């Protein structure tokens, strides 16, 4: 159990870190593109930083 | 001709003083080893930058010519040393096809080497040391002069031996200066692997190992669209070619909803004899799709045809069939001669004459009632001022153009807030497999390597999913068979060099490629280019991955053999 | 109702400017055409301009030589030639609908008819 | 009257889900009152109808009603993809043990 801790705490590390692409972080879209031809470059950039 | 440009172009980007310093910066330099163009007359472009060079031996080379058109009616920088010094001037002058007025700047200020940059404002750099066919070597090109003229700049030519010109290329250098501020030497961060390695590590010496320098992606070739197959479309053959139409005052009306609405019908019948659209175009009626449409189907007079229309009024106009001052439509009407006129004079098809007020649009009366003109009420009699408003039509073959039936179908589209079902077709390409596509299917977009998958989908199934949430296989809606999504190969490159101390033969590694992306040596780690394999093991000098070390051994070579455990 | 402007001998290969002026329509809700004729012959089509300008279509023997465009602030719509072909010289005709059609080239298709241009 | 979408297309157990656009899940299974036992309902129709439903009524036996909540579960999806079992994570706290660890087994 303690080599598969170790194995098994990477993978939820690298997980999560895959799921958090699925975050607006107060954006309209958690999709690149779709912010993107939704709106105007002017505006796309607040959503975008 | 043309010539390899060994090491020259180089010149101070700033006035900044920097002492045993390797700055990099990026900024329009002149490739390494390029290719400048050997001339000894014609002119050129200036598109950013040039490297104009020269091997003069007594000023055989006089000046420079720029500007847009080179000659009058446009502004045209100039530059001559006529033997005292040079004139600069950027009127609009008028030279002639081969030399050697709204002025707004003015300015009277084989072993030689005039070494020239001008790039734009206008600036020019230029260093002049004797040479003994560009000579190998280094020498960076000072600012000389730098001139406010503001002028579009985009062709230039020569005045007058060795006429050399380069061009300037946004690349990123790594520049040495020394002690006293010179730069004394340069490297060019895109030339070959080692000066990558070189770049990224900001120093002119590398040693043993191996470096990650870059990331290799490879970038999709083709977009690929599918939708699903062509469906049941819109009925157009049972209202544009009915057996039977109706009167005008009772005119036909069919909601077509829940299907695809093709067009292509109306283009390529030429029989109609109007085709007319308001508010929409003719032929962009199929992008744009609303929740339903409107087939009025009615036959009319030739004469009255213009009359259905926004803003008509006449006996039709107002009485039998009336349209919006806003129209989103259009109207469609062939002569039917030959199906509604019969021997005798046809009387089947009716109109209204007689009404009290005109119809609002899109309203239909079928009322017969008896119509008072004067003031005294009818109560149905159909006598003196007492008249039947249902007249009808003197349909007969007999009849001129005009006063033929013409049958008429009016197209109308509303959309409201609800679900839209009705559109033309979609794109639908052929399928490609095995290669970094742009795909967009039945909905969802991605880029991948399609590939004949195996899993077997649900029938109801048209999306493939991992544990991260992330789209691994897609259902074709044309052919139902699964497609298996894999993106296409990604990673880094990994430089594998022996020190600058003893050679400068790098191998490049590609970091999980199976050297069909990209003497080639495949391994666990990646592709390896430029190292030999041996059958040999020897101890670990460089380390590449799942046991493989490469080492610079016996001329010499790189080779990548299998580690050794002593 | 359509007064046109424009016209005269050319050079035979410099720029000529024609305008169409419409006195009694709103002409932003209407869709114009330009119509060729020529002595001896039936009447042709050259240029067709929709609604503000945004699709405008042209004769496969005029394609790529004239533009056309139209504004809305004065009432009018501006042709303007490039070529003026020896082999063009013709009798000019500005056209108006409340519509725009499908047989677009049919000049029974244009209601409104304007004057004429010098030939 | 006034239409705007038209379509023409004790062992049984019709189990049918309706909610709002509308959609209509459906599964047939042979039985011998409801059985225990699990049995997923495939989509059977989807309809773009858009009609703003509050109240329904029956036709004409066992007629049983239930009432859909806005209740997490988790789903056991098999190697064929077919929803074999399901948890529901405010039953019980063995239940939310279950959900929260992402398991059927603790
Ligand atoms: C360009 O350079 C290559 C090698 O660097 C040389 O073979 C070639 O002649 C040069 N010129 C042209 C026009 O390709
Ligand atoms: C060079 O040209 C300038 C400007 O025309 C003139 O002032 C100058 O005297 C010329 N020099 C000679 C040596 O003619
Ligand atoms: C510059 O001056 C010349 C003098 O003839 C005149 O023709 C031209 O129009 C002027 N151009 C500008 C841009 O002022
Ligand atoms: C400068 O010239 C180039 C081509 O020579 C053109 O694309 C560009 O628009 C010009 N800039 C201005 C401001 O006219
Ligand atoms: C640097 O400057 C000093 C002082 O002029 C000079 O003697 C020396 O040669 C220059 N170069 C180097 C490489 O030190
Ligand atoms: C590379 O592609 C070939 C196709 O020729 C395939 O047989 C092989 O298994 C692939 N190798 C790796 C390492 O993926
Ligand atoms: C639907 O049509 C009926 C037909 O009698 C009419 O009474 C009713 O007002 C219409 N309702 C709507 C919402 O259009
Ligand atoms: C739908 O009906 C409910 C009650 O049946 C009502 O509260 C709601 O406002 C209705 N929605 C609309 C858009 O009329
Ligand atoms: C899954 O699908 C296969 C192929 O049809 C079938 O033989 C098998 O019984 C199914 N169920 C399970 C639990 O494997």
């Amino acid at each position: 159990g303690k080599l598969q801790d170790v194995v098994n705490q990477n993978a939820q590390a690298l997980n999560t870190l895959v799921k958090q692409l699925s975050s607006n972080f107060g954006a309209i879209s958690s999709v690149l593109n779709d912010i993107l031809s939704r709106l105007d470059p002017p505006e796309a950039e607040v959503q975008i930083d | 001709a043309y010539t390899n440009s060994f090491t020259r172009g180089v010149y101070y980007p700033d006035k900044v003083f920097r002492s045993s310093v390797l700055h990099s910066t990026q900024d329009l330099f002149l490739p390494f080893f390029s290719n400048v163009t050997w001339f000894h007359n014609p002119v050129l472009p200036f598109n950013d930058g040039v490297y104009f060079a020269s091997t003069e031996k007594s000023n055989i080379i006089r000046g420079w010519i720029f500007g847009t058109t080179l000659d009058s009616k446009t502004q045209s920088l100039l530059i001559v040393n006529n033997a005292t010094n040079v004139v600069i001037k950027v009127c609009e002058f008028q030279f002639c096809n081969d030399p050697f007025n709204n002025c707004t700047f003015e300015y009277v200020s084989f072993k030689n080497l005039r070494e020239f940059v001008f790039k734009n404002y206008f600036k020019i750099y230029s260093k002049h040391t004797p040479i003994n066919d560009l000579p190998q070597g280094f020498s960076a090109l000072e600012p000389l002069v730098d001139l406010p003229i503001g002028i579009n700049i985009t062709r230039f030519q020569t005045l007058l031996a060795a006429y050399y010109v380069g061009y300037l290329q946004p690349r990123t250098f790594l520049l040495k200066y020394n002690e006293n501020g010179t730069i004394t030497d340069a490297v060019d961060c895109a030339l070959d692997p080692l000066s990558e390695t070189k770049c990224t590590l900001k120093s002119f010496t590398v040693e043993k190992g191996i470096y990650q320098t870059s990331n290799f992606r490879v970038q999709p070739t083709e977009s690929i669209v599918r939708f699903p197959n062509i469906t049941n479309l819109c009925p157009f053959g049972e209202v544009f070619n009915a057996t039977r139409f109706a009167s005008v005052y009772a005119w036909n009306r069919k909601r077509i909803s829940n299907c695809v609405a093709d067009y292509s019908v109306l283009y390529n019948s030429a029989s109609f004899s109007t085709f007319k659209c308001y508010g929409v175009s003719p032929t962009k009626l199929n992008d744009l799709c609303f929740f339903n449409v409107y087939a009025d189907s009615f036959v009319i007079r030739g004469d009255e045809v213009r009359q259905i229309a926004p803003g008509q009024t006449g006996k039709i106009a107002d009485y039998n069939y009336k349209l919006p001052d806003d129209f989103t439509g259009c109207v469609i009407a062939w002569n039917s001669n030959n199906l509604d006129s019969k021997v005798g004079g046809n009387y089947n098809y009716l109109y209204r004459l007689f009404r009290k007020s005109n119809l609002k649009p899109f309203e239909r009366d079928i009322s017969t009632e008896i119509y008072q003109a004067g003031s005294t009420p009818c109560n149905g009699v159909e006598g003196f001022n007492c008249y039947f408003p249902l007249q009808s039509y003197g349909f007969q073959p007999t009849n001129g153009v005009g006063y033929q039936p013409y049958r008429v179908v009016v197209l109308s589209f509303e959309l409201l807030h609800a679900p839209a079902t009705v559109c033309g077709p979609k794109k639908s390409t052929n399928l490609v497999k095995n290669k970094c596509v742009n795909f967009n299917f039945n909905g969802l977009t991605g880029t991948g390597v399609l590939t004949e998958s195996n899993k077997k989908f649900l029938p109801f199934q048209q999306f493939g999913r991992d544990i991260a949430d992330t789209t691994d296989a897609v259902r074709d809606p044309q052919t139902l068979e699964i497609l298996d999504i894999t993106p296409c190969s990604f990673g880094g490159v990994s430089v594998i060099t022996p020190g600058t101390n003893t050679s400068n033969e790098v191998a490049v590694l590609y970091q999980d490629v199976n050297c069909t992306e990209v003497n080639v040596f495949q391994t666990r780690a990646g592709c390896l280019i430029g190292a030999e394999h041996v059958n040999n093991s020897y101890e670990c000098d460089i380390p590449i991955g799942a046991g493989i070390c490469a080492s610079y051994q016996t001329s010499q070579s790189i080779i990548a053999y299998t580690m050794s455990l002593g | 109702q359509l007064v046109e402007s424009g016209g005269g001998l050319v050079e035979a290969g410099g720029s000529l400017r024609l305008s169409c002026v419409a006195s009694g329509l709103t002409f932003s809700d209407y869709t114009m055409a330009w119509f060729r004729q020529v002595p001896g012959q039936e009447r042709e089509f050259v240029s067709h301009i929709g609604w503000g300008g945004s699709e405008t279509y042209y004769a496969d023997s005029v394609k790529g030589r004239f533009t056309i465009s139209r504004d809305n602030a004065k009432n009018a719509m501006y042709l303007q030639m490039n070529e003026l072909k020896p082999d063009d010289t013709a009798v000019y005709y500005c056209a108006a609908d409340r519509g725009s059609s499908f047989y677009y080239v049919r000049e029974s298709e244009y209601t409104f008819w304007g004057q004429g241009v010098t030939v």
